[PDB]
């Protein structure tokens, strides 16, 4: 740890603390979480025990690079390669003059290559938002914060405890499913595509139920032609309202034929059904991307 | 999970790790004080405690592999044997489990033999020898991807594949010697010869290039273990594998011929 230089605190977690620093011997910007250690009930946590593992054999131009991890005594500390700043950020500082078009194809386009390569590699993200994608001056965005990622060559069951925010959350796990899928993170996506074309949440629940409400209002209320099994689901009940699905023409005005239907796609209810970031990229909607630059206001 | 365009991908990755995260097949000769069967002994004992605290099979076989691996490049007395199985169930645990037993679990089923603080840096050397690197395939991995060419799917089968597949973790005696992905084509295929009475899939032969021939050498082998089980030293598989959980398919009698 003597050789970082550390330049200020980015960012605060549940386990832990951000600070931006330098390597002092070759001068490189990085990133240290740091970790405090329960040198006596809890040894590394689980959390780090599974982002470090996994992270480590994901390298890919859109993930955000572990470089090391200096563990000793009672402290971890992970280094990540540096990035600017979030999409959260970003996308508030855009309100008013919003995202160019061209900027979020591109930025559409990489997180689902990085995406495609966690998915090929047995990794589920699973805490897909605005705040854990980082981007830079250049033009690059990349996947972010595996500290709830989970390797799936065998099946990864959902718990009460490890889900994404709710804004971002899939209908199966609102619906109470039992197993998590790579859909789960296409949905996020989805979610995220939608907010950067209008600069509004696509699905901004209140709770649970409002989440499922608003979703339903949107997409119409699911049934058995639509996604075989629903009303089966554990917190499916008869009683939800049927609602009709809208036109993607009022949801997402800005979008053109092409982008709706890429939306359409990820938001599909029937989670076997909802298209994959490897087939995504295949989609007539990038046959033109291109890789602007945002101006970002640091 | 469950969206086709990324399982032979996700293969191809398994394979590729599954030669990397391979331990000495010869280290045990390459051991002072511990052997096969202090071995054996302490996988069994794993087995009990997956058992008595409810965690999955693939907590157990992680926990093997950290162990192997531990061991092919560290000298343990055999009085440490047990501290290094703990640590490696704990990290196991933590890495699988949707949340972990606490130390003191771990501690516990020891009979206190070891410290909790024992058991902490304990972990932090496996994590130091293992570099990091927990995210290893493992024979149920591989059973899960073969278990999708089923026509059609039978419960049966797939509980005597695990069956088969987690006796091997018992044996370094012979096991040591295959690739995960072997010897669960030989689990998958001696499991379903003896419940439905059909052979290694062609579907199975193109997936994974494996053809019976080249499981023969395996089958032969994981053959005379299931035969051999019932008078095995060990026995907490077999006993584990006799609830209706597994459809007591440990109770199901082998072939005596794989009529190769
Ligand atoms: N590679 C990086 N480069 C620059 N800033 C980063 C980098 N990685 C993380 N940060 C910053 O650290 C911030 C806050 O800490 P943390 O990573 O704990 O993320 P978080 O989403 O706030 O999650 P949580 O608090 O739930 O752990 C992030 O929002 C991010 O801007």
């Amino acid at each position: 740890m003597e050789n970082f230089q550390k330049v200020e605190k980015i960012g605060e977690g549940t386990y832990g603390v951000v600070y931006k620093a330098r390597n002092k011997l070759t001068g490189e910007v990085v990133a240290l979480k740091k970790i405090r250690l329960d040198t006596e009930t809890e040894g590394v946590p689980s959390t780090a025990i599974r982002e470090i593992s996994l992270l480590k054999e994901l390298n890919h131009p859109n993930i955000v690079k572990l470089l090391d991890v200096i563990h000793t005594e009672n402290k971890l500390y992970l280094v990540f390669e540096f990035l600017h700043q979030d999409l959260k950020k970003f996308m508030d500082a855009s309100a008013l003059t919003g995202i160019p078009l061209p900027l979020i194809k591109s930025y559409l386009f990489q997180l689902l290559q990085g995406l495609a390569f966690c998915h090929s590699h047995r990794v589920l993200h699973r805490d897909l938002k605005p705040q854990n994608l980082l981007i830079n001056t250049e033009g690059a965005i990349k996947l972010a914060d595996f500290g709830l990622a989970r390797a799936f060559g065998v099946p990864v069951r959902t718990y009460t405890h490890e889900v994404v925010t709710l804004w971002y959350r899939a209908p199966e796990i609102l619906l109470g499913c039992k197993y998590y899928s790579t859909a789960v993170d296409i949905w996020s996506l989805g979610c995220i595509f939608a907010e950067m074309v209008t600069r509004r949440a696509l699905f901004p629940g209140d709770s649970e139920i409002d989440q499922l409400f608003r979703i339903f209002r949107t997409l119409g209320t699911p049934d058995e032609v639509v996604w075989p099994g629903v009303t089966s689901m554990p917190d499916y009940k008869p009683s939800f309202p049927k609602w009709a699905r809208q036109d993607f023409s009022k949801v997402v005005p800005p979008l053109d034929e092409d982008g709706r239907s890429l939306l359409s796609q990820m938001l599909h209810y029937d989670p076997n059904k909802r298209i994959s970031a490897k087939a995504a990229l295949a989609h007539p909607f990038f046959q033109d991307v291109t890789k602007p630059v945002p101006h970002l206001r640091l | 999970n469950e969206v086709p365009d990324y399982h032979e991908d996700i293969h191809t990755y398994l394979r590729e790790m599954e030669v990397k995260c391979k331990p000495k097949v010869g280290y045990m000769k390459k051991q002072p004080d511990i052997t096969n069967s202090m071995r054996a002994i302490l996988v069994d004992w794993l087995v009990e405690v997956g058992e008595e605290y409810k965690l999955q099979n693939e907590t157990l076989h992680l926990a093997v592999n950290y162990i192997d691996r531990f061991l092919s490049s560290m000298s343990v007395l055999r009085g440490k044997l047990q501290l290094v199985g703990t640590a490696a169930m704990l990290l196991a645990s933590k890495f699988e489990e949707i949340y972990p037993p606490e130390v003191a679990e771990f501690v516990y089923i020891t009979d206190d033999t070891y410290t909790k603080k024992q058991v902490l840096r304990m972990e932090h050397l496996v994590l130091k020898v293992l570099t990091f690197d927990l995210a290893a395939p493992t024979v149920n991995q591989f059973l899960t991807q073969y278990f999708l060419h089923q026509q059609p799917a039978n419960c049966k089968v797939e509980s005597l594949a695990m069956f088969l597949g987690e006796l091997s973790l018992i044996d370094a005696d012979p096991y040591l010697k295959y690739l995960p992905s072997v010897i669960a084509g030989a689990a998958f295929h001696l499991a379903l010869y003896t419940v439905t009475g059909q052979s290694w899939p062609e579907s199975l032969i193109r997936k994974t290039g494996y053809t019976l021939e080249s499981l023969k050498p395996c089958l032969m082998d994981l053959h005379q273990t299931y035969l051999k089980a019932p008078q095995h030293a060990q026995q907490s598989i077999r006993e584990k594998y006799k609830n209706s959980k597994y459809h007591g398919v440990s109770l199901l009698n082998p072939p005596e011929t794989l009529n190769l």
